[PDB]
RNA sequence: GCGGGGUGGAGCAGUCUGGUAGCUCGUCGGGCUCAUAACCCGAAGGUCGUAGGUUCAAAUCCUGCCCCCGCAAC
RNA sequence: UCAUGGAGGUAGAGCACUGUUUGGACUAGGGGCCCUUCUCGGGUUACCGAAUUCAGAUAAACUCCGAAUGCCAUGUACUUA
RNA sequence: CUGGGGCGGUCGCCUCCUAAAGAGUAACGGAGGCGCCCAAAGGUUCCCUCAGAAUGGAUGGAAAUCAUUCGCAGAGUGUAAAGGCACAAGGGAGCUUGACUGCGAGACUGACAAGUCGAGCAGGGACGAAAGUCGGGCUUAGUGAUCCGGUGGUUCCGCAUG
RNA sequence: AGUUCGGAUUGUAGGCUGCAACUCGCCUACAUGAAGCCGGAAUCGCUAGUAAUCGUGGAUCAGCAUGCCACGGUGAAUACG
RNA sequence: CUGGUAGUUAUGGCGAGAAGGUCACACCCGUUCCCAUCCCGAACACGGUAGUUAAGCUUCUCUGCGCCAAUGGUAGUUGGGGGCUUCCCCCUGCGAGAGUAGGUCGCUGCCGGG
C-alpha cells in the first residue's frame, strides 16, 4: 500500500491545508479507475476479443467484462447486444497499485512522453485519458500482440471541481 | 460522484415487497428495520396502522454483544413473545427491503421457533 | 403554398363555425386583413394576394402571411359516378374563420398599406375589413 | 474477487535498471528472479528500464543538442 | 413449427398435445405432465 | 385499397357505482389498467375487472392520474 | 453449380522451392516401403501422388507433416492437410465452432467459403457426428482454405464428393495461387488436374513434371 | 395507365434457387504481311440505371424514383 | 322529475407529446469566388442549410385540460301507469 | 355486393378515425395489419431501469464501447394500431414446465351457432424461507361447422349363446 | 537455395576532370538489396580457327561507351538434301 | 426531540441557502466467517466505531421552476323561439379551458429509545 500509506500521510494534510475544507471528509480521494479497450473490431472476428481480454486481464489483474451495444448501428455495421470491447474496475489497493505501476513505470515507455493533458477534465472533477498502445505496459510482452490497439484509463474521484482534482493527480504524481 | 443512498434504494424495494404484502389484524405484517449497530422490528396492521407490537437492540432490557446477529435472534424471539402475549398468532413477514440473509433470516427463523406462525 | 409532408393525404371538409381562435389581434406588423366572414382560402389565392401586395409596396415592407393551407381537397373527375372510392387531393386550403387576421404589413405609411390591402382583398372569397395595431 | 478467475497476480518489486530505483507493487509476472526486500517477505524481481525515478521530463530534459544539423557539417568539413 | 403430441412413459396415453418448432427443437420434447389415469405426475415424451 | 374494420368489442363499463353486484359479475371491461383492480376486485387476462365477493361497486381515486375500482358490502 | 471461392492467402512467388526431399528408404514397422529418389517441389506445383493400395501415400504425408529432415519444407509454407480418414475435425464441436475456431479470416469470409461449398443456414449448428459422408471432406477443406496457408496437401478427397463438388475441387486445385500435393485413385481427375506427378511403383518412388 | 426491360462498346444470359460476373462480335497491344483485312499470341474494359432497405454478404430479395421499347389514353 | 354518487374524453380550448406551419436567433453540412494546395487548412459567402432554441399559429385519425347533454345506478323523496 | 349491369376492387379476423364524451352505429368512407411466432419471448423468486444531450476522452469518424451530470420515459413493450405499463407488464440470473386434470357460483356479449372473463372447490405439482403467484405470452388478431375418413385409448354395445 | 546468384535502386562519404558535375559525367567505399529460378505468338546470325566466349588496344576525347573499328586467347555441332 | 412505520391527488415536489449530531440514522474502517459481483467487499453480506457532520438525514428560510386556485366574464351548450342559413341571432338554465387575484416548502396517525 505504497501510495495509499502516501495518501493518508501526506497529501491529504496539504491538500486540506491547501483548499481550506470544513472537514476532513471534504478532503478528495480517488473512489475508482475504470480501464476500457473499446474494441468495434469485434463485428467481424472473434480472435480479437480472445486477445484484448486476456491482455487487459494481464495489465490489470482481474477478468474483464465484456461490454456490449446498447442499440444497433448500421453505419458501423453493428447490431445491438454484440460484444463491443471490454472493461475493468480496479478500486482499493489494486487501483492504487495500478497507480502506481503506471506512473513508475509504464508512463515513460512511451515514445515522446511529455506528460499528458491537464485539459482533459469532464468538468465534473473526473480525469481521462487513453493508453494508445497496451505494449506501453509490462505486464504483456510485444511478442504476444498481433495488432495493438489503445484504452480509456478513467481515473474517478470525489472532487467538485478540476482544481481540487488536479492537485490530488499532482500529488500523486500524474504529470 | 453522487454516492448512493441506501435507504432509498431499500425503500425501492420494500415498495415491491408492499405491493404483494400489506397487514391486516386477522394476519398483520412483521416489518424487519436493519442498521449497522442494531435492529428495530415491529408488528402492525394496514388498515388501522396502530403498531401493536416491537422490538429492538437499543432496549434497556435482555441486552448482549454477540455480533448482532443472535441479537437480531433475540428481538425475533422477543416480538413473539410480546405479540403472542397479545394473541397474535399469524403474520406475514416483512423483510423491509433487505435480503432473507443473514441477521433478518436468524429474526425470521427465532421467531418462526417461538410461539410466531407464518 | 404547401405543406411538404403530410400523415393523410385526405381529410374531412370540417366546420368554420365560431368566432376564430386566435390571430385576431395584429401583433407583428402595423396594419392587417381581418376576415369579417368564414370561408376557405387557396394556396393560390394567398400567393395573389401576396404579389398584388409586394408590388404595390414594391420590395418595400414587411409581410406576414399567418394562415396557412394545412388541410386538402379532393375532386371527383367528370364522367365518373359518385363513390369508388373517396377522391384524388387536388388543392390545400386554409379554413379561416371570422375574425382572423391573414395579412399583416409593417414598414410602409397608411395610403401604401390600405390600398396594398385593398388590392389583395379582392382576390379572396372572403369580405374583409382593415384594422391597424 | 471470485476463486480460479481472475489470474495469479501478486506483490512484485520493480527495479530501474538504469539507477537502481527499488519499488513494490502488485502485478503478474516473475521476469525470473527474486529477492528479500524490505526484510521480513519474499517478493519477485521484475526488473525493467527507465523509470518514473530517471525519465527527463520527470527530470532533466535539455539532453541531446547534439547538432544543428548540415550547417557546422559543412563549415567543420571546409573550415 | 409443428404440433406435438405427448404420450405417457408409464402408460403410452396421449395426455397433451403443443407446439415446437422443429428446428430450434430438434428432438422428442420431454416434459413432466400431470396423468390423470395415475393421478401423479409423470414425465411425457414426444411421439 | 380500404373498407375493413373489426367488430366492436362492447368495452367500458358493466356495473355502476351504488350498484349491488353479486360476485363474478364483470364491472369494467377494457385493455391495460385503464381503471386499476382494487378492494375485493381482480383483473383478468383480457384486463377485465370484475368482483370477487357480494358486494356494492364504488369507484375511487388513487393518486392523480389513476383509478381503481372496489367493492365493499 | 458449385465453385469455391478462396481468399488471396499468400502470394509467394511461383519457382520458390518449397519442399526439397531427399533420396531415402522408408519403413513403418521396419518393412520396407519405398525408396524415394531425391526431388524438389516448387510454389505453384499442382502436385499428383500416385500409388496403388497400401502404397506408402498416406504415411509419406504424415513424414511431410512431421518434419522429417530429410523432407525439407522451406519456411512460410504453411502446410495445411486433409485425411483418408477425416481426424482433422472435432466431432464434439458444431462447424461454426469448429471452423471459425481454425479461420484466421475474417467472419464474412469464413461464411462466403461455406456458401462456396453450398452449406445452408440450416447446417452451421449441426454437430459434425450429424454429418455426409460429403459435408465433413466439405467443412475440412473450408477449414482448410480459411487457414492462411500456401500448401494444401491432401489424401483421396474425392471420396464423398458428388460431380458438382468434384468438379469444383478440380476448378479449385486447378486455379490455386499456391501449392498443392493431393492424392486420388480417380484418374478422371487427376488427369484433369495434374501438372506434375509423383509415383510410387515396385517399391520405388519417382517424380515427373509431366501429366 | 398496363406490359417488357436498364449487367464492359453492341446484342444476350445469369435473377426465380443470395457467396459464382459468363457467350458471340468488338476494342487495345504484340506478331504475319510491302501495308489493311483475315489468322496466331496476350491484356484491358462492367460496383449490374439510381437512392434507400434486409442479410455476415445482394446483379440476385423488398421499396421509391429516373430512363428506353411496345400497347392504351390524349 | 328532484337529490346524490359514478363511468366516459365529444364541443370548445390548449400546445404539455406527436404531426403540419410563420417569423426571428443560430448552425452541422452542400454550392460557388477563391487564397492556396499533397485543395490539407483558411477569407469566407446571408446561395442554400440538417438540426438546436425564442415568440406565435393549426389539427377527424394531437391532448396538459374539459363542459352541456345523454347513460349507469341508488333513494324512503314526488307524481304517474 | 354494386349510386343500372359489367370491368376494376371486395367477401373471414384484429386496431384506430368516422361514431355526435356509456354501449352500439352505415357507405365501393379515411388509414394500417392477420392466416404467425416463442421451449424462452412462458411460470415463479431475486436484482435494476431506459431514450437523448453536455462534455472528457487513443484506433473511432455525426453516431460503436467507457466515466460524470441532466433526464417520468422524449425508450422498450416478438408483430399493425389503440389503450396501458417505470410501487413494471420494460431488462438480466437462477430453479423449472400451471403452455396442468376435473370443473366452475356468477357475469359480459348475444337472433342462434359461437366467443369472452371468472373468484373459488378437489387432485397432484413448480418457484419461493414465507406470504403467496402460476390453468401461457401487457391486453385485444393468428382462424374455419357438420358429414366422412385415420390414429390412440376405454370396468360401453356386440342382431340365438361365446 | 532467390542462394555468398544477380546486381538495379536509394542514403552517406570520397576521388578525378574541368571556371564549373543540380538539371546533366565517370569512378570508388560502406549499407540497401530490386526484377529475374532460361523466356508467348513469332523471330535472327553462323559452314571453320567460323559461331560461342574471354580480355586488350585505337579513334573521337579535358572528362564522359554495354556503342564503333581492329587485335589475339580458347574453340565446337552440322549439312541427308 | 429523534429512529422506523403508515395514510393523504405535489398546497406535500424540484432547486437554492443556513444550523446540528458515533443518543440514534449515517458516511467511514476491514473482509476474518456466511454470502457476494457478466469484472470489482461499489452494491449485497458479515465483523467493528478510529475520524467526521462534508454529504445522506433532522430542523429552519424562500415563491426561481413546479403544483394548486377562486371571483367576474367569454366560449360551447340542453330546452324553447327566430332568421339573412359555408352560417347566425334571441330567452331561460348549465358552464368551461386559458389567464388572473391568491395559496404552497407539507398535513394527520402509530411504535421504540432518549
Ligand atoms: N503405424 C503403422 N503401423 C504399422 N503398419 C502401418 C502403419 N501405418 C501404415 N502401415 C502399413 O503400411 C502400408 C501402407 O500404409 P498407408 O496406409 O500409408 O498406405 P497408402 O499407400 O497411403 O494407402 P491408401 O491410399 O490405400 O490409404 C500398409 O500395409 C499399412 O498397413
Ligand atoms: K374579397
Ligand atoms: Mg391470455
Ligand atoms: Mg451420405
Ligand atoms: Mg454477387
Ligand atoms: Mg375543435
Ligand atoms: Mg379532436
Ligand atoms: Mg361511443
Ligand atoms: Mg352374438
Ligand atoms: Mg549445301
Amino acid at each position: 500500500n505504497r501510495l495509499k500509506d502516501q495518501y493518508l500521510k501526506e497529501i491529504v494534510p496539504a491538500l486540506m491545508s491547501k483548499f481550506n475544507y470544513d472537514s476532513v471528509m471534504e478532503v478528495p480521494k480517488i473512489d475508482k479507475i475504470v480501464i476500457n479497450t473499446g474494441v468495434g473490431d469485434a463485428t467481424a472476428n472473434a480472435k480479437v476479443l480472445d486477445s484484448a481480454v486476456e491482455e487487459l486481464a494481464l495489465i490489470t489483474g482481474q477478468k474483464p467484462v465484456i461490454t456490449k451495444a446498447k442499440n444497433s448501428i448500421a453505419g458501423f455495421r453493428l447490431r445491438e447486444g454484440m460484444p463491443i470491447g471490454a472493461k475493468v474496475t480496479l478500486r482499493g489497493e489494486r487501483m492504487y497499485d495500478f497507480l502506481d505501476k503506471l506512473v513508475t513505470v509504464s508512463l515513460p515507455r512511451v515514445r515522446d512522453f511529455r506528460g499528458v493533458s491537464k485539459k482533459a477534465f469532464d468538468g465534473r472533477g473526473n480525469y481521462t485519458l487513453g493508453v494508445r498502445e497496451q505494449l506501453i505496459f509490462p505486464e504483456i510482452d510485444y511478442d504476444q500482440v498481433s495488432k495493438v490497439r489503445g484504452m480509456d484509463v478513467v481515473i474517478v474521484t470525489t472532487a467538485k471541481s478540476d482544481e481540487e482534482s488536479h492537485e490530488l493527480l499532482t500529488q500523486l504524481g500524474m504529470p | 460522484i453522487t454516492k448512493i443512498d441506501k435507504n432509498k434504494v431499500r425503500k425501492k424495494r420494500h415498495a415491491r415487497v408492499r405491493s404483494k404484502i400489506s397487514g391486516t389484524e386477522s394476519r398483520p405484517r412483521l416489518n424487519v428495520f436493519r442498521s449497522n449497530k442494531n435492529i428495530y422490528a415491529q408488528i402492525i396492521d394496514d388498515v388501522n396502522g396502530v403498531t401493536l407490537a416491537s422490538a429492538s437492540n437499543l432496549d434497556k432490557d435482555f441486552g448482549s454483544a454477540e455480533s448482532k446477529v443472535d441479537a437480531a435472534s433475540k428481538v425475533g424471539e422477543l416480538v413473539a413473545k410480546r405479540a403472542s402475549e397479545k394473541g397474535i398468532t399469524s403474520v406475514t413477514f416483512d423483510r423491509g427491503g433487505y435480503l432473507y440473509h443473514g441477521r433478518v433470516k436468524a429474526l425470521a427463523e427465532a421467531a418462526r421457533e417461538n410461539g410466531l406462525e407464518f | 403554398l404547401v405543406p411538404k409532408r403530410v400523415k393523410y393525404r385526405r381529410e374531412f371538409r370540417g366546420n368554420m363555425r365560431g368566432r376564430a381562435k386566435g390571430g385576431t389581434e395584429v401583433a407583428f406588423g402595423e396594419y392587417g386583413l381581418q376576415a369579417v366572414e368564414a370561408s376557405w382560402i387557396t394556396n393560390r389565392q394567398i400567393e395573389a394576394a401576396r404579389i398584388a401586395m409586394t408590388r404595390y409596396m414594391k420590395r418595400g415592407g414587411k409581410v406576414w402571411i399567418k394562415i396557412f393551407p394545412h388541410k386538402s381537397y379532393t375532386s371527383k373527375p367528370i364522367g365518373v359516378r359518385m363513390g369508388k372510392g373517396k377522391g384524388a387531393p387536388e388543392g390545400w386550403v386554409s379554413p379561416v374563420k371570422r375574425g382572423k387576421i391573414m395579412f399583416e404589413i409593417a414598414g410602409v405609411p397608411e395610403d401604401v398599406a390600405r390600398e396594398a390591402l385593398r388590392l389583395a382583398a379582392h382576390k379572396l372569397p372572403v369580405k374583409t375589413k382593415i384594422v391597424k395595431r | 474477487m471470485k476463486t480460479g478467475i481472475h489470474p495469479e497476480y501478486r506483490p512484485v518489486v520493480f527495479v530501474d535498471t538504469s539507477t537502481d530505483f527499488k519499488f513494490l507493487s502488485g502485478s503478474t509476472k516473475s521476469s525470473s528472479e527474486t529477492i528479500k526486500w524490505e526484510d521480513g517477505n519474499e517478493y519477485p524481481l521484475l526488473r525493467v528500464e527507465i523509470s518514473s525515478d530517471s525519465h527527463p521530463f520527470y527530470t532533466g530534459k535539455q539532453k541531446h543538442a547534439t547538432a544543428d544539423g548540415r550547417v557546422d557539417r559543412f563549415n567543420k568539413k571546409y573550415g | 413449427r409443428v404440433n406435438i403430441t405427448l404420450e405417457c412413459t408409464e402408460c403410452g396415453d396421449r395426455n397433451y398435445i403443443t407446439t415446437k418448432n422443429k428446428r430450434e427443437n430438434p428432438e422428442r420434447i420431454e416434459l413432466k405432465k400431470y396423468c390423470p389415469r395415475l393421478r401423479r405426475v409423470t414425465l411425457h415424451r414426444e411421439t | 385499397s380500404n373498407g375493413r374494420d373489426s367488430e366492436s368489442k362492447r368495452l367500458g363499463a358493466k356495473r355502476a357505482d351504488g350498484q349491488f353486484v353479486t360476485g363474478g359479475s364483470i364491472l369494467y371491461r377494457q385493455r391495460g389498467t385503464k381503471i386499476y383492480p382494487g378492494t375485493n376486485v381482480g383483473r383478468g387476462g383480457d384486463d377485465t375487472l370484475f368482483a370477487k365477493t357480494d358486494g356494492v361497486v364504488r369507484f375511487e381515486r388513487m393518486g392523480r392520474d389513476k383509478k381503481k375500482v372496489s367493492v365493499y358490502p | 453449380p458449385i465453385k469455391i471461392i478462396t481468399p488471396d492467402n499468400r502470394v509467394i512467388k511461383k519457382g520458390n522451392t518449397i519442399l526439397s526431399a531427399k533420396e531415402t528408404a522408408y519403413e513403418i514397422a521396419g518393412r520396407k516401403l519405398f525408396e524415394t529418389k531425391a526431388f524438389s517441389i516448387k510454389a505453384g506445383d499442382k502436385v499428383a501422388l500416385i500409388g496403388e493400395n497400401a502404397s506408402g501415400k498416406t504415411t509419406f504425408l504424415k513424414e511431410i507433416i512431421q518434419e522429417n529432415p530429410n523432407l525439407l519444407c522451406n519456411p512460410q509454407a504453411k502446410i495445411a492437410y486433409f485425411d483418408q480418414e477425416l481426424n482433422g475435425l472435432n466431432q464434439t464441436k458444431s462447424l461454426l465452432e469448429n471452423i471459425s475456431e481454425i479461420s484466421v479470416q475474417t467472419k464474412q469470409v469464413n461464411r462466403e467459403v461455406l456458401g462456396s461449398m453450398h452449406f445452408k443456414e440450416s447446417d452451421l449448428h449441426k454437430e459434425v457426428r450429424m454429418l455426409s459422408g460429403g459435408e465433413r471432406v466439405k467443412l475440412l477443406l473450408s477449414m482448410l482454405l480459411l487457414s492462411d496457408a500456401n500448401f494444401l496437401i491432401l489424401d483421396q478427397p474425392t471420396n464423398y464428393l458428388d460431380i458438382y463438388a468434384m468438379e469444383a475441387l478440380e476448378t479449385l486445385i486447378k486455379q490455386f495461387a499456391g501449392t498443392v500435393l493431393f492424392v486420388s485413385h480417380d484418374r478422371t481427375f487427376v488427369n484433369h488436374v495434374a501438372e506434375q506427378l509423383l509415383v510410387i511403383e515396385n517399391n520405388e518412388m519417382n517424380f515427373h513434371r509431366m501429366t
